[PDB]
C-alpha cells in the first residue's frame, strides 16, 4: 500500500477513556495490527483485526472498518502504566507491513490536593524544583540558555497512593524566583523565602 | 525469544560493525528494522524463511546473512553517521500469513560519529530535600543530575540503602541538549526520588543516584589527555540529615 | 460478464524420483496459467504475456521470495502428515486456492488440501472450520481451528483479497479472456454396425471452453443414450468438442448466450 | 490410489489427407506427476513437438498437452506414446485419423 496515518500524540485523564484512531490507504488488505511500545523498549503486540467488528483483551479493545479504512485501539480505565506509544500497522496484498509513526500516549494524573510550589535543593558536595501542581499547569521551556528545564515528570509514592506531577530547573544570577517565569503557573504557587 | 546485540555500540564513520540476532521459537522469517523519530519502522532487509534473504525498503549501507534457521545477522558495510539509529530485529512464524504477529528483539542503538572525541561521560550530581519542602509538605525530594554526557546512552536508577527503588522516582523520559543549536550537542538527564520526612531523616539511610553510560570499548584507541571515556557508572550519593 | 475464476494449486512430492521438481506452485484465471514457481528455478515468473506486461520486476521478486517459504512449509507439512500415517517413500501434498466471480455478481470462495491426490482437508469459510476426511486430518484440523485469526484472516482473503486479484487480472487480460469465438457445428451420419446408424455432433474453434451440447427427439428431450466428447484443448487458444447417439433428431447448441439447432 | 491416464489423439482442425494441420495429444487424470510423452510418425519419435507445462485439475489429477505440425496422408500412422508409474510398458495410442 501507500499510506498509514495515526496521531501523534493524545494526553489523557488517569481513569477515563482514550481512543486511539489509525486510518489505513493500501493496496489490499490483509490485517490491521496495535503494538504497544512503552519509551526505551520493543514493540509488543496488542491486537489484530481483518474482518468488521471489535475485539476486548482487558482494557484495550481494538476495532475495524474495512469499509471505511478504518481502526481504532480503545483503553479504557487509564493507568499511568498506559503511556507508551502505540504503533498501528496494515499487512498490504503482498504480505508487507507498511507501519504508521506511532502515537505517544501521555496520561494526566488525578491530583487530589494541589500544593504547587518551587524549593531550591543544594548540592551534597545548584537546582530549582516546581512541584505538586495539578495537572494542568503546562510546564515551558527556558528563553535564557545555559539555563535547563525539564519536562513535567509524574512520580509515584505506591505506599501512601500518592503522585505529583515536578519539573527541574537549574542553570549558573540565576534564581528560583525566576525560574519558570517562561511558564503559565498557579497564581497560589508557594514560594519559600 | 528474540535475542539481538548489542543493546549499546559507539561507531568512527567508516568501521564496519555486525548486529546478531537469534530466535529459538522455530519461527521461519526474521526481520531488521530501523526506527527513527517521528517515522514509522522501517524495513532493511528481511528473510522469508531459511535461504532467502531480499531487500527491505532501506538497504542501502547494508548487508545481512541468514546463517540458519535461527539466527539473521545485520552488519554495517561502512558505518555513516546517517546510521545511527535503533534496531530492532524481529522473527515471525511464517511470511505470507495474516494474522501472524512479530516479534521483537530488545534493540540496539547505534551512534556514529566523525570522531570519538566528543564522547563524554556523564558528570552526577545529588540534590538534598529542601527543607521548606519537608515543612510543607512532610514530604522530601532528592533531585538528581547527569550532565554534560554524549552520546545519549544513559540508564540512571535510584539505590537506597545498596537496594535498587523503584516507588517515589520519576526519571525523565529522554535527555535535554546542552547546546540546543549544535548538532553534536552534549546532554543533561534529571531525575527525582521522593521519600518521607522522616524516612530523610533517617541519619542512616543511604542514597545513590546511579548513571550506568555506553561508551567506547577496549578496542577503541584513545590518545587524549583526558581518561578514555569507556562504559562506566558514575554515581553521586547523599545520606539522611535530621 | 461470465463467470471468472482464480485459482491457485501447490504441489509438494516426498524424496522425488530424478527430473520432478520437489515443489511446484501455478496460479490460473479460468483455463489460462498466469504465474508459476518450482523449487529448481526458485523463481515466480508470469505464463500470460498480459500478466508479465502488467506487473513491474519487484512483484515477481516480492512472490520468488513468498514462495521460497512457502516451499519450505509445503515441506515440512508433507513431512508431518507422512509420519501421522506411518508412511515411507514418496508421496504427495497439494494444495488449491481460489474464487469465482459469477455472473451475477455474487462469489464463491474455496480452500482445499490432498494428501497422494485425494481430498484431506477442506476448509469452511461460513463457519470458519476445516473439514477432516480421516484421523489424522482430523489432527491437524484442531490445530488449525485453534489460530481463531488465521481463520478470519483465511476468510477474508477468500471473500475479498482473492476477488480484487482476480478483477485486477480479468481487466489485465481482458483481450482475451472476455473474448468470444463461436462454434463451427456439424453433424455426422453414418451406418456403423448393420442397422445401426450413429449421429455425431460436433464442434470445434470456440472459446470460452464452456459450451453445451445435446441431442433432442421431435423438440422434446432423448429419454435414449448419449455420448459426451471431452471439451479438449484444439492448440489454437480455441477449444472443440462432440456429443452422439444411434437411431427426427436434431443437435443443439449454447455457447456464450447463442443458441444453434441442426436438425437431422 | 494411483490413476493412470487418459490419453486423447486428434487434429486441431477436421482433417483432410495433404491438408496441413497440426496433431494433439492431450493426456489428462494422472496421478501421480511424473510422466514422459512423445508423438510418434510410423513408429519413429517425433523431434520438434511442443507442450504445455504439467497442469492442476480441481479433482487433484494432472494433465499435458503435445502437440505437433503435420500433414496427414493415408500411408502415414502417427500415435502419441505415454509412460507412468501406472504402465508396465509405454502406452502407444494410434490416432484414429478423424474418424
Ligand atoms: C504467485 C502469485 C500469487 C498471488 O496470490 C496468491 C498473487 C500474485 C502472484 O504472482
Ligand atoms: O433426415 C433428414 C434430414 C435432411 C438432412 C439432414 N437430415
Amino acid at each position: 500500500g501507500q499510506n498509514i496515518d495515526q496521531p501523534t500524540e493524545m494526553t489523557a485523564t488517569e481513569g477515563a477513556i482514550v481512543q486511539i484512531n489509525c486510518t489505513y490507504q493500501t493496496s489490499g488488505f490483509n490485517g490491521l495490527f496495535w503494538y504497544q511500545q512503552h519509551a526505551g523498549e520493543a514493540p509488543t503486540f496488542l491486537s489484530y483485526n481483518v474482518l468488521d467488528g471489535l475485539e476486548e483483551k482487558g482494557r484495550f479493545s481494538s476495532f475495524l472498518s474495512r469499509s471505511k479504512g478504518y481502526s481504532y485501539l480503545l483503553l479504557k480505565e487509564l493507568q499511568m502504566k498506559d503511556s507508551a506509544s502505540y504503533l498501528c500497522a496494515v499487512k498490504d496484498s503482498n504480505y508487507q507491513l507498511i507501519w504508521g509513526a506511532g502515537t505517544k500516549l501521555i496520561i494526566k494524573p488525578d491530583i487530589q490536593n494541589p500544593d504547587p510550589a518551587v524549593y531550591q535543593l543544594r548540592d551534597s558536595k545548584s537546582v530549582c524544583l516546581f512541584t505538586d501542581f495539578d495537572s494542568q499547569t503546562n510546564v515551558s521551556q527556558s528563553k535564557d540558555s545555559d539555563v535547563y528545564i525539564t519536562d513535567k515528570c509524574v512520580l509515584d509514592m505506591r505506599s501512601m497512593d500518592f503522585k505529583s506531577n515536578s519539573a527541574v530547573a537549574w542553570s549558573n544570577d540565576f534564581a528560583c524566583a525566576n525560574a519558570f517565569n517562561n511558564s503559565i503557573i498557579p497564581e497560589d504557587t508557594f514560594f519559600p523565602s | 525469544g528474540v535475542t539481538q546485540t548489542p543493546k549499546f555500540q559507539v561507531l568512527k564513520t567508516g568501521q564496519s560493525m555486525t548486529l546478531q540476532c537469534a530466535q529459538d521459537m522455530n519461527h521461519n522469517s526474521m526481520y531488521w528494522y530501523r526506527q527513527d523519530p517521528g517515522m514509522g519502522l522501517r524495513l532493511i532487509y528481511y528473510s522469508a524463511s531459511e535461504g532467502t534473504t531480499d531487500k527491505g525498503e532501506v538497504p542501502n549501507g547494508y548487508n545481512v546473512s541468514r546463517l540458519n534457521k535461527r539466527e539473521f545477522s545485520l552488519r554495517l558495510e561502512s558505518a555513516a553517521p546517517s546510521q545511527t539509529s535503533v534496531y530492532f530485529c524481529a522473527s515471525s512464524v511464517w511470511t505470507g500469513e495474516g494474522s501472524g504477529e512479530l516479534f521483537f528483539g530488545e534493540g540496539s542503538r547505534l551512534t556514529v560519529l566523525e570522531d570519538l572525541k566528543n564522547v563524554f561521560p556523564p558528570e552526577v550530581a545529588v540534590f538534598e530535600p529542601s527543607e521548606a519542602e519537608i515543612s510543607h509538605t512532610q514530604k522530601a525530594t532528592l533531585v538528581c543530575l547527569a550532565t554534560g554526557f554524549y552520546p545519549d546512552h544513559v540508564e540512571l536508577s535510584w539505590w537506597v540503602n545498596g537496594k535498587e527503588v523503584h516507588s517515589g522516582v520519576c526519571t525523565d523520559p529522554q535527555p535535554l541538549k546542552e547546546q540546543p543549536a549544535l548538532n553534536d550537542s552534549r546532554y543533561a538527564l534529571s531525575s527525582r526520588l521522593r521519600v518521607s520526612a522522616t524516612f530523610w531523616q533517617n541519619p542512616r539511610n543511604h542514597f545513590r543516584c546511579q548513571v550506568q553510560f555506553y561508551g567506547l570499548s577496549e578496542n577503541d584507541e584513545w590518545t587524549q589527555d583526558r581518561a578514555k571515556p569507556v562504559t562506566q557508572i558514575v554515581s553521586a550519593e547523599a545520606w539522611g540529615r535530621a | 460478464m461470465r463467470t471468472h475464476s482464480l485459482r491457485y494449486f501447490r504441489l509438494g512430492v516426498s524424496d522425488p524420483i530424478h527430473g520432478v521438481p520437489e515443489f511446484i506452485s501455478v496460479g490460473y484465471v479460468d483455463s489460462h496459467p498466469i504465474t508459476t514457481y518450482d523449487s529448481v528455478t526458485r523463481q515466480k515468473e508470469p505464463r500470460a504475456p498480459w500478466m508479465a506486461e502488467n506487473l513491474a520486476p519487484d512483484h515477481w521478486e516480492r512472490y520468488t521470495q513468498l514462495l521460497r517459504g512457502w516451499q519450505q512449509m509445503f515441506k515440512v507439512e508433507l513431512k508431518r502428515l507422512q509420519r501421522h500415517y506411518n508412511h515411507s517413500g514418496s508421496h504427495t501434498y497439494q494444495r488449491m486456492i481460489g474464487c469465482e466471480l459469477l455472473e451475477d455478481g455474487s462469489t464463491t470462495g474455496f480452500l482445499q488440501y490432498a494428501y497422494d491426490g485425494q481430498d484431506f482437508l477442506i476448509f469452511n469459510k461460513d463457519t470458519l472450520s476445516w473439514l477432516a476426511v480421516d484421523n489424522v486430518a482430523h489432527t491437524i484440523k484442531q490445530a488449525w481451528e485453534a489460530n481463531q485469526h488465521e481463520l478470519l484472516y483465511q476468510k477474508n482473503w477468500l471473500e475479498e483479497e482473492c476477488i480484487a486479484w482476480l478483477k485486477r487480472f480479468l481487466e489485465y487480460g481482458k483481450d482475451t479472456l472476455q473474448r468470444t469465438e463461436p462454434p463451427l457445428v456439424r453433424v455426422n451420419r453414418k451406418e456403423t454396425f448393420p442397422g445401426v446408424t450413429a449421429l455425431f455432433c460436433k464442434a470445434h474453434g470456440f472459446y470460452p471452453p464452456e459450451i453445451y451440447m445435446t441431442w433432442m427427439k421431435n423438440g422434446e428431450e432423448i429419454v435414449q443414450e448419449i455420448d459426451y466428447g471431452d471439451i479438449l484443448p484444439s492448440g489454437d487458444g480455441t477449444y472443440q468438442a462432440w456429443a452422439s447417439i444411434e437411431l427426427l433428431y436434431s443437435c443443439h447448441v449454447e455457447h456464450s448466450g447463442v443458441h444453434m439447432v441442426l436438425q437431422v | 490410489i494411483q490413476r493412470t491416464p487418459k490419453i486423447q489423439v486428434y487434429s486441431r482442425h477436421p482433417a483432410e489427407n495433404g491438408k496441413s494441420n497440426f496433431l494433439n495429444c492431450y493426456v489428462s487424470g494422472f496421478h501421480p506427476s511424473d510422466i514422459e510423452v512423445d508423438l510418434l510418425k510410423n513408429g519413429e519419435r517425433i523431434e520438434k513437438v511442443e507442450h504445455s507445462d504439467l497442469s492442476f485439475s480441481k479433482d487433484w489429477s494432472f494433465y499435458l498437452l503435445y502437440y505437433t505440425e503435420f500433414t496427414p496422408t493415408e500411408k502415414d500412422e502417427y500415435a502419441c506414446r505415454v509412460n507412468h508409474v501406472t504402465l508396465s510398458q509405454p502406452k502407444i495410442v494410434k490416432w484414429d485419423r478423424d474418424m
